[PDB]
């Protein structure tokens, strides 16, 4: 039986730009997660009505970008699902775990990339991004940006800016 | 395009009870999550209660113990039973539907919206 | 929550000065940047200056270095832009903006995106109107 429990119950979750992948050997399907879909804010499947569990944190307003065919900073530069995705996307609000007073800066997202990610590609590099015409030479300025940014989650944020834990099951 | 129409709003006295209903068109009702939200003057929209395909439910803390959400798939209808009403419950209540097996409590994760019905608690 | 309100814009002749204020409420992040930006019709928005709550350093756009100075009030949540030697090309709506810094390991980095923007104050540098 598939060890999905370890995936959902993990104490720590990755930043989306450094999204975590867990390979799960061929297993007896454990449907209890589906029957407990009420535990989650969203539970959607694609290509269903080789198992990977990918997981990470994003903000509430980005949950809709975790789906095939989406656009935006997350789908384009952080975590991209293919058009022929077969699997499920599950997410829940984690404000209780992942915000802190004065801001939790540990979760990051990539702002900029010279081209979009391919589906299931990851990029964790931190080269200073050249937004204008002069080379950056590793130095920040108004044309030269560190390519990641912190969410800064605070418990008092509105729900669209609260942290969400996401699990993507590909099978 | 799924049409949602709320019924049941009105004037009630504090401590009274009132049942809202929302009729949905569309063939996928039984798999959808259905939610209720409310908007009071000068206040921002707030989640009230929601039910998913498997009849699991979730309530805002402010209404737990007093309100009950339920669904009748044969009638494409969701209901909000509101007991022990306080004047702080006065609001326009709206129903929403989501093509989602989860239990969304966030307005941005719903897909279709009704028109609202007024509930006023004196 | 967060409110940013700019004031102090106006009309001045070339070579003149103005001081803009940005009154902020609701600042609760520990590690943040405040920026001044400007936008004119038909031009791209431009960063003008920025300051941060980690090390207090300030950066200025090349076009304004040595003419503009950004600072923090020591007794209220207001930041200033002192603009000296104004030029017609400085004409724009000036905005202040606030958002979190980026923590990467033990280092802090400047953001590109800011969470909150104010409503702008108009600065017009002109020999007439
Ligand atoms: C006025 N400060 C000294 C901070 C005041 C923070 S408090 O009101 O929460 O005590 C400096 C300052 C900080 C941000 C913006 C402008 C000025």
């Amino acid at each position: 039986l598939c060890p999905f429990g370890e995936v959902f119950n993990a104490t720590r979750f990755a930043s989306v730009y450094a999204w975590n992948r867990k390979r799960i050997s061929n297993c007896v399907a454990d449907y209890s997660v589906l029957y407990n879909s009420a535990s989650f804010s969203t539970f959607k499947c694609y290509g269903v009505s080789n198992v990977y569990a990918d997981s990470f944190v994003i903000r509430g307003d980005e949950v809709r970008q975790i789906a095939p065919g989406q656009t935006g900073k997350i789908a384009d530069y952080n975590y991209k699902l293919p058009d022929d995705f077969t699997g499920c996307v599950i997410a829940w609000n984690s404000n209780n775990l992942d915000s802190k007073v004065g801001g939790n800066y540990n979760y990051l997202y990539r702002l900029f990339r010279k081209s979009n990610l391919k589906p299931f590609e990851r990029d964790i590099s931190t080269e200073i991004y050249q937004a204008g015409s002069t080379p950056c030479n590793g130095v920040e300025g108004f044309n030269c940006y560190f390519p990641l940014q912190s969410y800064g989650f605070q418990p008092t944020n509105g729900v669209g800016y609260q942290p969400y834990r996401v699990v993507v099951l590909s099978f | 395009q799924v049409q949602l129409v709320e019924s049941g709003g009105g004037l009630v006295q504090a401590g009274g009870s009132l049942r809202l209903s929302c009729a949905a068109s569309g063939r996928t009702f039984s798999n959808d999550a259905l939610g209720w939200f409310r908007q009071a003057p000068r206040k921002e929209r707030e989640f009230v209660a929601a039910i998913n395909w498997n009849s699991g439910t979730y309530y805002a803390d402010s209404v737990k113990g007093r309100f009950t959400i339920s669904r009748d798939n044969a009638k494409n209808t969701v209901y909000l039973q509101m007991n022990s009403l306080k004047p702080e419950d006065t609001a326009v209540y709206s129903c929403a539907a989501a093509s989602d097996y989860g239990l969304p409590r966030e307005d941005f994760l719903y897909d279709y919206w009704g028109q609202g019905t007024q509930v006023t608690v004196s | 929550q967060v409110q940013l309100v700019e004031s102090g814009g106006g009309l001045v002749q070339p070579g003149g000065s103005l001081r803009l204020s940005c009154a902020a409420s609701g600042i609760t992040l520990d590690y943040y940047a405040i920026g001044w930006f400007r936008q004119a019709p038909g031009k791209e928005r431009e960063g003008v200056s920025r300051i941060r709550s980690s090390d207090g350093s300030t950066n200025y756009a090349d076009s304004v270095k040595g003419r503009f100075t950004m600072s923090r009030d020591n007794a209220k949540n207001t930041v200033y832009l002192q603009m000296n030697s104004l030029k017609p090309e400085d004409t724009a709506v000036y905005y202040c903006a606030y958002g979190p810094l980026t923590k990467y390991g033990s280092s802090w980095y400047w953001p590109y995106e800011y969470d909150y923007w104010g409503q702008g104050t108009q600065v017009t540098v002109s020999s007439t109107s």
